[PDB]
Parts: C-alpha cells; structure tokens; sequence
C-alpha cells in the first residue's frame, strides 16, 4: 500500500534550522512528483515547492527560495525538506503529498503533516488527569500544559468513538491545554473500564489514563 | 503570481441540499484548476482535477465546472460528513496559488446545551493546581457565554475556553470551559458554578458543585 | 551578414494562437539549428525547442511538447514556433538563436525577440507629450501614455543623442502602458538646436517625432 | 531534468575589480556547459562553450572554470558597462537547463539625486488629463522616497513610480514619478510639489512649480 510517513512534530530555535522527513513506501519512489504544502495555523494552504526524486528536478516557490531546500535519498525512499533561519512566520504544518494516474484512475496520498514549532521554550509532556462524576453520563479528561502542538487522544484505543467530543488546544501563558468529552450509557460506565489515551509525539509521551469511579 | 479568490468564506445549507463555491483566477488558468476538501485536524483531501474531473473515491455528489477564470464547485446531497473548509487551486502557471477557503455550515433547528461540571481530580490536586472544567455540549447555534461563579463572585480570569468546530454528525456545536485556580485559592471556597446564556432559554443553565 | 528577423510584438486573445516567424538571411538556413528560447517579464530563460531546418528534425522540451510546434519554410527560409491555446503563462518574449562554428570561431545570432502579450484588451498608440522646462546643464523629457500592447521604443535625435538619457521602465495601469525619458544637454545645445524624441511603437505601425518646443 | 542553481541571485563588486558567480549541476555535465550574458532591453550574449571556451568577439574578462558539477565565471576589470544578468546553461543532457541568474551589482559612493519638476504640457492639457513628472536621476544608493504635495497638502493617489537599473556609465539609480490628474482637478489648485528624500539628504529636495 502507498504511505507517506511524516514525523509529527519538529520544535526548532528561532534562527536555527531544521529538515523534514517524508519516507515513501508502497511504490516507485522516482515516478511522481513529490509536493510539500505549507499551513499556518488556522490559515490556508500555501505551496512550497515540488520535486522529481528521479533527478532532483525542482520547482520552487519564490517565496521559499531561499528558505526551503527539497532534497531526497533514493537509498531509503525519503524526501526531506530543510527550512534555514527559523522565524516565527516559519511555524506551520508541512504536508508532502503525490499524485498518481495508473492509467485508470487519480489517486492523492498525503502525509500527516510535521507541526514545525518554531520557539525558544522547551518541550513539556502534558498533564493528563480524569475527569469524573440518568440513562447517559458524561466523563472527559483534561490534557493540560504540553509544549509543543500536537497531541493526539483517542478513547479505549480507539474503540469508543461515538459521542466523543475533543475540543481543539488553545494556547495560554506559554502552554497548550484541551480537554476532551465522551457519553456512553450508564451501564457502561462505571462497569466497564474507560481509558484516555493521549500521545504527545513532541516529548515521547504515551500516558493511559483510566476514568476511575473515585 | 496569479491570485484565486474565493468570493465566500462561509457557504450555508440544510442537510440534504446542495451548496457550489465559486473561484476567481486574475489571469487565464484554462482549465488547469483544482479542488480540495479538509475536515478539522486532517490533511487536505484532492476532490476535482481539471476543474470538473474527479479523483478516486470521491462521490459524484462533487460537481467541478467552469473555464477560463470563473470557476465553481457544487456539492449536492450535502452531510454533516462533509462539513470542511474547500480550497481552489491553480496548477497553470507557476507558482501555484490556492484559494483563501470557503467553510461549510449547516442550518439546523435550535438545540440546548448538554451541560456537565467536574471538580479537580485528587491527581491534580497534589501538583498544587485546581482545575474546574464544565462541558456544554451539542448546542445550536454557536454562540453561547458561559461565566463562572465562585461563591457568588463571577471569575472571568484563569479561564480557558475552546470550541468545537460544526459536529460531523448532528451539526450541532460545542464548548469546554477550564477555571483554573491554585489549590489554595480552591480550599478557600466551596461552591462552584459553571452558567451557561443561550438563545435556547432566557433563563441560564446551571450546573455547580459545593466542595464542603 | 547573418540576420534573424523577427516580428516586434504579437497580440494575441487567450485561448487563440499565434505563430511567430524567424527570417534567416546571410547564411545557409538548412546548416544549422534553430533554437527558440521562452523569457517571461521579470524572469530568466528557458529552452523550448530545436528544430534542424534540412529535414526539420526536432528536439522539444517535455514542457511545450503540445504548446510550441516547430516548422521550417525552406522556400523563405523562415523558421516559425506556432502556440497553442494561449494562457497567461504563454506571455512572454520568445527568441530564435543559432550557433556557427565556421572551423575558426564560434559565433552566435540572436533574433530580436517577438514580445508575445496573451490579452483581451486591444491595440492602443501612445500618446507622446514633450517636457520643457519653464544652469551648465539642462534637462528635457518626453511622456509615453497610455499604450498596449509592450513594447516602444524611444530614442533622441534618431540615436544621435544617447549619452545623459535615462528611459524608465513602462508601468502597467488599467491595460494601460505610459513611462518616461529624460535627457540632460549643455544649455548650448537647447534650446539653440533641436532636441526629437522618437517614439515607435510597432504593435500600432506607430512613429512619432516630437520635438522639444520652449 | 538537469537543474543548474545559480546560489547568489546578484553579486557586488566595484569596477576595476575582479568578480565571480559560481553554479552547480545536479549531474554530472562534464564541460557541455555555456555562460550566457543579458543586458536590460537586450537579447541574450553567448560568453562561454564548453565551459572555457569564449565565442568570437568576447573579451578574455570573462573566464569559465569548472568540470563535472561545480562551475564558475569569472569577470576580470570589470566594467560599468558589463551591468547585466549571466546564466549559466548545460548541453549534455536533454532537455536544456538554464540556470536561474545571476545579476551584477556595482558599488560606489553616494550620489544626491538631480531633481526636475515638469508641468502637464499644453498638448496633454487638450486630451482632458493632466501629468505632472518629476525627474530623479544619478542618485545612490537606489532606496529613495518621492511625496507629492497639492497646495501644500499630500496627494497619494494617482501617483505612478518608474526606476531605472544601474546605470551603465556612472553606476547610479534614476526614477521617474508622475502624477497624473484630471484637467478639471489640475486647474482646482495651484501649487504641485514633488519631495525628494534620500540617504544624501540632510534635508528633502523640494521642487515646485505654480499652475
Ligand atoms: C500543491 C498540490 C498540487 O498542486 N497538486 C497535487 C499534488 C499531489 C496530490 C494532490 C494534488 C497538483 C499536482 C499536478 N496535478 C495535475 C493534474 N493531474 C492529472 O491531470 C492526472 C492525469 C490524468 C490523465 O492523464 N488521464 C494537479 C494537482
Ligand atoms: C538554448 C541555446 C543553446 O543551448 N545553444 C545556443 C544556440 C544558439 C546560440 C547560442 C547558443 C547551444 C548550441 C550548441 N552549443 C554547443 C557548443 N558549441 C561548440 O562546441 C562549437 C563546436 C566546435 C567544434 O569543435 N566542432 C552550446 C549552446
């Protein structure tokens, strides 16, 4: 199967520099252009530049010039693309995306994108704590003061899904924090065990925090 | 640098109906146009090659037509599934530019707020900090104030409000209200109220706890 | 001598097309390549095409495979580039170039380049208004409005005055062409002499000669 | 295809004195490389063949080193009139790549713009618009401000500014900017100043004329 695997989160010293991955598997790595788009938060899409990783032929933006530098390695199948001088402006998610026509159909493939933070602060993992207590009942779980964006919270790895509201991060006094709901029947809670799982790439954060009845 | 400009940021329509989002191109692209669809949180999703072809998997609800400079994209059939933000693209001449975004909304008939408070947990309370967070749920329409009472006394400071996009399955919306207090500052009193004003009643919606 | 003619500038509606002509004289035209270089405003050069005009053998680059078609005219000895479905990315300047290596030196030759505006506004002569003042020195002008499509070409005293001129790049307003040209003579000279600001513009069979009256 | 970066996209020097523009392939081109130079309003100028070798007609300023991937002109005594953008282009693969360009800036002291101020003419007068045009020329360096003043008061819109590249004699900036109004507007006021300022100017240049 075509994937495009991205790492998910790069925090980068104003003035320094930092290169983003894009690791390609499924297919012939030198057939496709290779696309990187540029996402502010809470902005739109900008594109950066393309590369051929056949030859390295490149087609840049004039506004990342000098900025961003596409290279690839036909050896491991991976595209990176190298940002120089760090600013504040710099802090977006970068996207590495393909098209491919097999001569049937138009297929995109997109990467998950590298939330690149650029910052003097340092990495801070996220304090995950439960949020406990009719037919219905609510329980949440607060994800309070990380650094940097994003993590990511699923409930019972997954499995619970319906009914579950996860409120986007807002940024407060120099740290992140969300918090996310889920209703389930009363007969599922507190019987049956309720698990946040909340994963914070940044600082290899992996915390399972159990919805006690307490 | 050819600029794509989306006349809409918001286009509106009931479930069920059809919305089209128009783009405008300052020089001639032919028919060298693109479409993108991107929920909250997900990374872009290609809907429409060559201004009215379709990629792989997308339904024939997405329609792309138009010529030139002047170009639309109509979503018939139109779900809470669909509900993102749409972009335009121009791949005809370099560099390639995108559109600023349309947003999809929904109408739907009004909805009160599911309201839920919770106490700081024991965990939190031995890092020094107190957090308590109120959850106002599956509400229509969006706008809602929600204040915090401590005792009587509101508190509109320490607080950290985040809200839900359109919800992909009822379109309804939603809200998480975090107070956040020293655990001294939380000792020092007992009652807590989380109030919530929305058009759905005159009257506020209120959920509190007392510590005592 | 050896001479490539091409026409000054093409109007042409987006989405019609339009063949660009290349007289050779002087040389044998089947001995040598015709090459055809595309240079937008602003920015560099890029090779479209060759095209050996004895069996009309060509080499396209993959970019204009369908939008350039070379053809040779061997009665005439004109090379001509016909473009397709003409985009705002087709305006450009587009030049045809050979290369003689006579056994004892290598020499190229340069058509003067056809300006190619792909526009739906139309042909509009300048208006050509003189600047007289009301020192050693003094300083004369000559106002270029309101043309389309690029180019004129403004010279003093049909090229006999070339030294103290500054001629300013046009600037475009509503589809609209107007620059400028000033130039400096010993108050011996004017206004004592003649000074004539000659205008061409060939898009509109334009020719004007106006003179600097105190 | 083949890509041929040109790092620096300009390069300053003095005349007199000795410059270098460097520019890499992505491949291996071995010497199928050529040196082109364009001066403004002009077509492009072979310099160098086979990545030393100069065409008929061109000075031995202007020498090409290189083999493989890592190429360089380099133009000695350089002169004013040598002001232009120099691409470097490789044969050896199909299609044929140009590089980006790179463009030739000369440095030099400061220059205090002269500055001429010219009414709408008569035979502008009799189409219905009016132009007022200001002239500043051989000033250095090119950053420059123009404020257009109507009976004392500052007009921005209607104003259009032109600047000239580097001189080819002297090395400095020129600009034009006009003021374009209609007759009616012209003739509702009297006085129309340009104000020049510049790194030169302790103070601004001023020149006005009275309708
Ligand atoms: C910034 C992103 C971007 O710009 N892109 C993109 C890249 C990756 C993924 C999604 C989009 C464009 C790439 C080029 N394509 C050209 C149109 N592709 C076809 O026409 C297929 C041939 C059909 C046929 O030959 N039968 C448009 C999208
Ligand atoms: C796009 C322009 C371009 O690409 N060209 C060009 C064309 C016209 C004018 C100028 C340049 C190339 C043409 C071919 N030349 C080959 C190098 N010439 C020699 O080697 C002489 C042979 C001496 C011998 O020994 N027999 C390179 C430039």
């Amino acid at each position: 199967q075509v994937q495009l695997q991205q790492p998910g989160a790069e925090l980068v010293k104003p003035g320094a520099s930092v290169k983003v991955s894009c690791k390609a598997s499924g297919y012939t790595f030198t057939n496709y252009w290779m696309y990187w788009v540029k996402q502010r938060p809470g902005q739109g899409l900008e594109w950066i530049g393309r590369i051929h990783p056949s030859d390295s032929d490149t087609n840049y933006n004039q506004k990342f010039k000098g900025k961003a530098t596409l290279t690839v390695d036909k050896s491991s199948s991976t595209a990176y693309m190298q940002l120089s001088s760090l600013t504040s402006e710099d802090s977006a998610v970068y996207y590495c995306a393909i098209e491919i026509y097999d001569g049937y159909n138009t297929m995109d493939y997109w990467g998950q994108g590298t939330s690149v933070t650029v910052s003097s602060a340092k990495t801070t993992p996220p304090s995950v704590y439960p949020l406990a207590p009719n037919s219905m009942v609510t329980l949440g779980c607060l994800v309070k003061g990380y650094f940097p964006e994003p993590v990511t919270v699923t409930w019972n790895s997954g499995s619970l899904s319906s009914g579950v509201h996860t409120f986007p991060a807002v940024l407060q006094s120099d740290l992140y924090t969300l918090s996310s709901s889920v209703t389930v029947p009363s007969s599922t809670w507190p019987s049956q065990t309720v698990t946040c799982n909340v994963a914070h790439p940044a600082s290899s954060t992996k915390v399972d925090k159990k919805i006690v009845p307490r | 640098d050819i600029v794509m400009t989306q006349s809409q940021k918001f286009m509106s329509t009931s479930v069920g109906d059809r919305v089209s989002v128009t783009c405008k191109a300052s020089q001639n692209v032919g028919t060298n146009v693109a479409w993108y669809q991107q929920k909250p949180g997900q990374s872009p999703k290609a809907l429409i090659y060559s201004a009215s072809y379709r990629y792989s998997g997308v339904p024939d609800r997405f329609t792309g037509s138009g010529s030139g400079t002047d170009f639309t994209l109509t979503i018939s059939n139109v779900q809470s599934e669909d509900l993102a933000e749409y972009f335009c693209q121009q791949y005809n001449n370099y560099p390639l530019t995108f559109g600023a975004g349309t947003k999809l909304e929904l109408k739907r008939a009004d909805a009160a707020p599911t309201v839920s408070i919770f106490p700081p947990s024991s965990e939190q309370l031995t890092s020094g900090g107190a957090s308590v967070v109120c959850f106002l749920n599956n509400f229509y329409p969006k706008d809602i104030n929600v204040k915090w009472k401590i005792d009587g006394s509101e508190r509109q400071n320490g607080v950290l409000n985040s809200w839900t996009d359109q919800d992909s399955k009822d379109s309804t919306y939603s809200m998480s209200s975090t107070l956040t207090l020293t655990k001294d500052e939380y000792e020092r009193h007992n009652s807590y109220t989380c109030e919530a004003t929305h058009k759905t009643s005159t009257s506020p919606i209120v959920k509190s706890f007392n510590r005592n």
